[PDB]
C-alpha cells in the first residue's frame, strides 16, 4: 500500500460494507464470468469446463 | 460409473477465448480431398458395380425390344 493503514481506517473501511455492497461485488466479479478450474488425484468425475461455466448464470431470473 | 486407471494432464481452453467458424474456410479443401482419399475406393466400387450392372440390364432391355419388334 506505500503506508501504514491504521486500525481505525481499516474498522471504518469494514463497517462501511452492507448487504448492497456485498451484492454489487459479487455481481461485478462472479455473475456471468470466465473461471479457472485446476484438479489433481482422482479426478475422472470432475466436470469439464462448459458445466462449470453454465453454472455462472441463472436462466431463472 | 466405473473406475479407469490413467496418467494423464487435460488442458481445456474457454469457449469464449477462440474462434468459432474461421478455421473451416482454411481446412475445407484439405477436408474434402482427405475424405474421398479416405473413401474413395468404395464409393468407386459401389458407383462401378451399380451402374455397369444397370447399364447392361438397360441395353438388354432394348435388345430384347428390338428382337421382337417387326
Ligand atoms: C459441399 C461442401 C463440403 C465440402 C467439405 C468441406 O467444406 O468441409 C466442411 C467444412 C468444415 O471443414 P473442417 O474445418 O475440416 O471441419 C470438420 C468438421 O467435421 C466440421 O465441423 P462439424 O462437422 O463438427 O460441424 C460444423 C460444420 C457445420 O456445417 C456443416 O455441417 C456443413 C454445411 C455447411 C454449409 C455449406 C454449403 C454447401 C452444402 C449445402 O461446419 C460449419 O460450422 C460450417 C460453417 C458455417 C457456415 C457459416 C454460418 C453462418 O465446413 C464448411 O462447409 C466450410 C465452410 C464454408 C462454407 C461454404 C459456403
Amino acid at each position: 500500500y506505500g503506508r501504514r493503514i491504521p486500525k481505525a481506517e481499516m474498522f471504518a473501511r469494514i463497517d462501511a460494507v452492507d448487504a448492497n455492497a456485498i451484492r454489487a461485488v459479487a455481481d461485478r466479479f462472479i455473475y456471468d464470468q470466465d473461471m479457472a478450474v485446476a484438479s489433481a488425484g482422482d479426478v475422472q468425475f470432475v466436470p469439464d469446463y462448459n458445466w462449470f461455466r453454465r453454472r455462472s448464470y441463472w436462466l431463472r431470473y | 460409473r466405473q473406475n479407469i486407471p490413467l496418467r494423464e494432464i487435460l488442458y481445456q481452453l474457454s469457449p469464449y477465448q477462440q474462434d468459432v467458424i474461421r478455421q473451416t474456410f482454411t481446412n475445407a479443401p484439405k477436408t474434402f480431398l482427405r475424405f474421398f482419399k479416405e473413401k474413395g475406393v468404395g464409393l468407386a466400387t459401389f458407383g462401378v458395380l451399380f451402374f455397369g450392372i444397370k447399364g447392361y440390364t438397360e441395353h438388354e432391355m432394348h435388345q430384347e425390344r428390338l428382337a421382337e419388334r417387326y
